[PDB]
């Protein structure tokens, strides 16, 4: 008869804007997850926390990435590079790729991320695959509406079949970037002077609300603003991670006012206790048309992204996407999010069409969803024709990806 | 005309799916027929093994990776009950 | 019923008084098919448990009353 | 002497049983306690292999019929000699189909 | 003579996909030394496992000739790949 | 005078016997059964009549 699945050897590779996560197919999670931001020296490159975090003199911070597509394909060849000799530690020549990329990828950059990787790394087989598919696949699901809330973009894509319905897809901005952005704008009208941990040599203890006890470290470079930038971010992000919750129902100041506070300590040793404001940040995402300066009414929550999405889509297929909203991204992961989500939808969804969320709320699962997709999608034995092989690039060129990978 | 344009007007060698009008559609799975199509393969039922541990309460039987049969289980507020039934 | 295990005695030392060694329960560990359950039981029963000759890995009966 | 019952009633009103063994060395002959091996050695027939019948020989090990008996009794008088080639390497065809391959019956 | 329960007494039953309830038990899987590997040691002990080998293989229904690489038993090489038979195209 | 110590460890065994219980309660905790034999797993019958 038949077997079950098959393990090919082959290697997933998902790469954001946030992080890169690679591993081996077969695997329930990464193997390896490390930011994508990278050093530069003028090129010298530095990857990784334990060689990014060092203070180094004239090293600019950098992205390979610009809207979910590689610019800088030199910054992308020293990633792939980093993780093919330190973390895969295997030559290139013998695994087979699995790639995600962005639901708007254009053509000329997968026509040259395919010359780079079968030119250059000389591997023996690649696919190429978009995050929404593989999303859907690590659920279990071929049909569903994808809503991935990272960095730099809240969308939603709808998927059928397996496929990426490209004319019913919504991007927004407002994501963890744009939170992070409205935490800084907090901390400076709070007057919270933040110091990264690398300018700290030692602290003492303080009261809350009292000024910082911290002394400087005397032998530091003098190191670019942009890498400086990067580390206030790290804080921020921890911050992030830490503070902020969303408000189960529309934010009302009185009422969030009466909520209990939350302690946060930063790493010069300033604390204090957050109150409403940690509701209202995250409020921006479903309601921005309040938010201070921000530029117009235009802009939708993410409520009506997933609701215009799934109203661009054709009328047959729209319970499909009701009833499987696959919620992914590490934006999502703040406190009752989701909830939120499920409520706003429930108010605006039809009643003769049943919503059903899928329970995916941990951070292996909302982070790493597209990796976990593209392993599974690589062990599928029913998978092994679908490889673009050597010799078909050779035989049709760079061209061969259109057609095999859409 | 008493439905208006959308008057179901056959034509002759066709075949028609009717409409879910009593209660609304739902997947194969994670939907009894208290909703959606009753798949199997997706039905957990209660169980019991040779060996002497007891009834497991609801479980389906899954062949994984390697062709391995396992039992999947599934929660009730009565498992309780299901041991020592 | 069930398949005995354990034979082991509790201890609290002394009756409340001059002493040796007390053992004030008896724990008697059964398991059949089901599941499995320790009982500490009256002391008195230890006559009438060795009078039957028990040890690990027999089976007995026992009436509540 | 062991102090078969001692039942006070003291506090709820109560009702309890106290035995003092006393001596010490009696404690342990009426509490010697138990560890048993909980199943044995699952016993299979070096043979054509299914579970082991009747007991082992005078000497050596367990068989299941008495074809088994026979090769095992053919055997053993290559290896009395304390020296020689392998005693049981596929010998004398014991058992040998393999759905999944199978030592030499030397497990003695 | 293995039973599994479906009555009309209780009179309920439950369908999931990938799992019903974050409280849901973990699955069972095989085992062979459940109770302990001296209950076993002469099951296992008169037998030889089968050699396994990492070996090239053909047609998944591939136009190129491209040979990828798996597991299989040694005996089992120049085997067709079963998954082309799923090759089936629209008409 | 006595039954000071007889109410002393009436409470201690009290005591001691709770405890005894909040430690079989822990001890029910995680997974009761991880794993099931070969011969239920390819028995290949599992009938409901």
């Amino acid at each position: 008869g038949v077997y079950g699945g098959d393990e090919v050897g082959a290697l997933v590779f998902d790469i954001g804007s946030y992080t890169v996560r690679a591993g081996y197919a077969g695997e329930d999670c990464p193997k390896v997850d490390f930011p994508t931001a990278i050093g530069m020296v003028v090129p010298t490159y530095y990857i990784d926390t334990n060689a990014l975090r060092v203070p180094r003199e004239n090293m600019e911070a950098i992205s390979p990435l610009k809207n979910g597509m590689v610019e800088d394909w030199d910054s992308f060849q020293a990633i792939l590079d980093h993780t093919y000799k330190m973390h895969v530690k295997s030559e290139a020549s013998l695994h087979p790729v699995l790639m995600s990329e962005a639901p708007w990828n254009t053509r000329a950059k997968r026509e040259k991320l395919t010359e780079l990787m079968f030119e250059h790394y000389n591997i023996p087989a690649f696919f190429l695959c978009k995050t929404a598919v593989l999303t859907a696949f690590a659920n279990g699901r071929s049909t569903g509406l994808i809503l991935d809330s990272g960095a730099t973009h809240t969308t939603a894509i709808p998927v059928h079949d397996g496929y990426v319905l490209q004319q019913g897809i919504v991007k927004s901005p407002l994501a963890g970037d744009f939170i992070t952005m409205q935490c800084r704008e907090l901390f400076q009208e709070m007057n919270i002077e933040l110091v990264p941990p690398y300018m700290i040599a030692s602290k003492e203890a303080v009261r809350e609300g009292s000024p910082a006890n911290w002394k400087r470290k005397e032998k530091l470079p003098q190191v670019t603003r942009s890498w400086h930038n990067y580390m206030c971010n790290c804080v921020i992000q921890d911050f992030q991670a830490s503070v902020l919750q969303v408000s189960d129902s529309t934010y009302d100041e009185q009422v969030a006012a009466q909520m209990p506070t939350v302690h946060y300590e930063f790493p010069n040793g300033y604390n204090c206790d957050f109150g409403a404001e940690r509701l209202k940040i995250p409020e921006g995402l479903f309601d921005p048309s309040n938010v201070k300066g921000l530029s117009g009414n235009t802009m939708l929550g993410v409520s009506h992204v997933v609701t215009t999405s799934v109203g661009m889509c054709d009328i047959d297929i729209r319970p499909g996407l009701y009833g499987s909203v696959i919620v992914a991204g590490g934006n999502t992961l703040i406190q009752s999010f989701t909830d939120r989500l499920n409520r706003e939808l429930s108010q605006k969804t039809p009643p003769s069409m049943r919503l059903k969320l899928i329970a995916n709320n941990t951070t292996v699962e909302r982070r790493f969803s597209s990796w976990i997709g593209g392993s599974i999608l690589a062990s599928l034995g029913t998978f092994q024709q679908m490889w673009i092989s050597k010799q078909e690039y050779e035989e049709g060129g760079k061209q061969c990806v259109e057609r095999k990978c859409p | 005309d008493p439905d208006g344009p959308f008057a179901f007007r056959r034509k002759a060698g066709c075949q028609y799916y009717a409409p879910h009008l009593d209660q609304t559609g739902n997947w194969p799975w994670t939907s009894p027929k208290d909703g959606g199509l009753g798949d199997v393969r997706y039905r957990y039922c209660l169980t019991t093994l040779t060996v002497p541990q007891r009834c497991i309460g609801f479980a389906r039987r899954r062949v994984g990776r390697g062709g391995r049969v396992l039992l999947d289980r599934a929660h009730s507020d009565y498992d309780s009950v299901f041991h020592h039934l | 019923e069930g398949e005995v295990t354990e034979l082991t005695p509790c201890e609290t030392e002394n009756p409340m008084g001059g002493y040796g060694k007390t053992i004030s329960h008896v724990i008697i560990g059964l398991k059949t098919a089901k599941g499995t359950k320790q009982l500490k039981l009256d002391p008195s029963i230890f006559e009438s448990l060795q009078k039957e000759r028990v040890e690990a890995g027999d089976v007995i009966y026992i009436e509540a009353n | 002497p062991i102090i078969t019952y001692h039942s006070v009633t003291v506090p709820a009103r109560c009702s309890r049983t106290f035995i003092t063994f006393s001596d010490d060395a009696t404690f342990e002959e009426w509490f010697p306690q138990g560890r048993p091996p909980k199943v044995p050695v699952r016993e299979v027939c070096p043979v054509t292999h299914r579970p082991a019948l009747y007991r082992d020989p005078v000497t050596d090990i367990p068989y299941a019929t008495a074809r088994a008996f026979k090769i095992i009794r053919e055997a053993y008088k290559k290896y009395i000699t304390a020296h020689g080639l392998p005693p049981t390497a596929s010998a004398l065809g014991p058992g040998p189909p393999p759905p999944e391959p199978l030592p030499g019956s030397g497990p003695r | 003579t293995l039973t599994f329960k479906r009555p009309e007494g209780m009179h309920r039953e439950v369908y999931a996909l990938l799992y019903s309830d974050k409280k849901d038990a973990p699955p069972l899987l095989p085992s062979d030394t459940g109770q302990g590997y001296r209950t076993v040691k002469a099951k296992l002990g008169s037998k030889k496992v089968r050699p396994w080998k990492w070996m090239p293989f053909t047609n998944p229904a591939r136009k190129d000739g491209a040979m990828f690489f798996h597991w299989r038993r040694a005996a089992e090489e120049g085997k067709d790949y079963p998954f082309a038979r799923f090759n089936k195209t629209v008409q | 005078a006595v039954m000071t110590a007889v109410r002393a460890w009436e409470f201690w065994n009290l005591k001691t016997l709770q405890e005894r219980e909040a430690r079989l309660r822990l001890e029910q905790e995680e997974a009761e059964l991880l794993t099931y034999t070969r011969e239920d797993a390819y028995s290949m019958e599992y009938v409901y009549e």
